[PDB]
C-alpha cells in the first residue's frame, strides 16, 4: 500500500528510506558549499546569502573547526549541521584522550558516519538535513 | 584520598613594573629518590599566560591536559580566539580553582600547589595560587612548598609592598629570582640545579628560558671544616 514515507526506519517496496530522501531535498533547497583538496591540504568554501542590509558583515560564521586540524563545512539546516560537529568535536576529544595523538580524518569520518546513520535506525529520530563537506591533515 | 608518588619542589614567582616572573626547577623526585631530571614543570597557556605546578606530577600532566583542551575549546565558534576573546590569566586561574576546591569536597584531589603568572589584557599584571585544599591568595610574590619559606624572604626585600612594584625592573626581579634557585639548591634535599625560568612581560612578550643552571657557588669555606666539635685534623 503507501504510508511508507511516514515512519523514519521503515523500508519501502522497493528497499528505500524516504525519510532520508526527504532530508536530502532540505540539503538541495540550503546554500551551495564546496571543498578542494589540494597537494598538502583541504580548502573550504561557502556561500553566504545576505538577507538585508542589517546583517553585520564577516559575524555570520558558517565554517566549523573541530579539534585544531578539521574543517567542516555544510548545507541545508544549519543547526542540524551545529549539532553534527559538537558531536565530532566530543568523538574527537574522547579521541585525543584515550590515544594521545589527533584523530585521523579518515577515523573521524567514520565517528561522523556511525553517527547520522544511527539517526536512520529508529521512527523516534529524524535524519539530518545537512550535508557535510570536512578535512584536515594528519600523520600521512 | 591519595598520596603523591612523582613530586616536583618550590615554584617561585614575583611581579615586577611591566609583568612577572616565574620560575620551577626540571626535577621528578620518587621520595628521596631523583628519579626524572627532564620534567617541565612551567606550562605555557598561549603567549599571556604561565602555569607552575608542584607537586604529584601525574595530576600535573593531567592538568596539563587540561590546559590543552581549555585551548582548544576556546577556539570553537569564536573568531576572536587570537584577538578580544583570547584566554586571560585570569580566566586560566579560576577555571583550576574551580577544579581544585571541587576535587577536595569529593575527597579526592589532585595533589598539587599552583601558581598562575601572566599580564591581563590591559596590561595588569596577574600572580595568583591555588592547592590542594582549594586556598587562593595573591601577593607580590609567590612560592610554593619549599620555596614559601626561603625564596619569599629573598623576594619580599625587592618588593615588600604594592608600591614598590612600579620601581622594579626586569634585571633586579629576574636576578631576585636566579639568586633564590641557588638558595633552594643550597637547602632543599628535592631540588635540582637545573630549571626553566619564564617572564611575561606587557611589551616583550612571553619569554621562556629553558635548562638554566644554578652557577656562582660558594663551596670553598667547607675545606676549612673539620670534626664536629673538638677534632682539629
Amino acid at each position: 500500500g503507501t504510508g511508507y514515507d511516514l515512519s523514519n526506519s521503515v523500508f519501502s517496496p522497493d528497499g528505500r528510506n524516504f525519510q532520508v530522501e526527504y532530508a536530502v531535498k532540505a540539503v538541495e533547497n540550503g546554500t551551495t558549499s564546496i571543498g578542494i583538496k589540494c597537494n598538502d591540504g583541504v580548502v573550504f568554501a561557502v556561500e553566504k546569502l545576505i538577507t538585508s542590509k542589517l546583517l553585520v558583515p564577516q559575524k555570520n560564521v558558517k565554517i566549523q573547526v573541530v579539534d585544531r586540524h578539521i574543517g567542516c563545512v555544510y548545507s541545508g539546516l544549519i543547526p542540524d549541521g551545529r549539532h553534527l560537529v559538537n558531536r565530532g568535536r566530543e568523538e574527537a576529544a574522547s579521541f585525543k584522550k584515550l590515544y594521545k595523538t589527533p584523530i585521523p580524518i579518515p577515523a573521524f569520518a567514520d565517528r561522523l558516519g556511525q553517527y547520522v546513520q544511527a539517526h536512520t535506525l529508529y521512527n523516534s529520530v529524524r535524519p539530518f538535513g545537512v550535508s557535510t563537506i570536512f578535512g584536515g591533515v594528519d600523520k600521512n | 584520598t591519595q598520596q603523591p608518588i612523582v613530586t616536583g619542589t618550590s615554584v617561585i614567582s614575583m611581579k615586577y613594573d611591566n609583568g612577572v616572573i616565574i620560575a620551577a626547577d626540571n626535577l621528578g623526585s620518587y621520595g628521596s629518590l631523583l628519579r626524572f631530571n627532564g620534567v617541565e614543570r612551567l606550562i605555557p597557556v598561549g603567549d599571556n599566560t604561565v602555569v607552575g605546578i608542584s607537586g604529584d606530577i601525574s595530576d600535573m600532566q593531567h592538568i596539563e591536559r587540561l590546559l590543552k583542551d581549555l585551548v582548544t575549546e576556546n577556539a570553537y565558534d569564536n573568531p576572536l580566539a587570537d584577538a578580544e576573546e583570547a584566554l586571560e590569566p585570569s580566566y586560566i586561574f579560576e577555571y583550576l580553582a574551580t577544579v581544585m576546591y571541587q576535587r577536595r569536597s569529593k575527597m579526592n584531589p589532585l595533589w598539587n600547589a599552583i601558581i598562575v603568572a601572566g599580564v591581563q589584557s590591559n596590561g595588569d599584571q596577574f600572580l595568583r595560587y591555588v592547592n590542594l585544599l582549594g586556598v587562593t591568595y595573591s601577593s607580590p610574590t609567590l612560592a610554593t612548598g619549599f620555596g614559601a619559606h626561603m625564596a619569599n624572604p629573598l623576594l619580599r626585600k625587592v618588593v615588600d609592598r604594592e608600591s614598590d612594584i612600579p620601581k622594579t625592573t626586569v634585571q633586579v626581579a629576574e636576578e631576585a629570582i636566579v639568586n633564590a634557585m641557588r638558595v633552594l639548591y643550597y637547602r632543599d634535599a628535592r631540588s635540582s640545579r637545573n630549571f626553566s625560568l619564564a617572564i611575561i612581560d606587557k611589551n616583550t612578550g612571553l619569554t621562556f628560558k629553558k635548562n638554566l643552571q644554578v652557577e656562582n657557588m660558594k663551596w670553598d669555606f667547607a675545606k676549612d671544616i673539620k670534626g664536629y666539635g673538638t677534632q682539629k685534623i
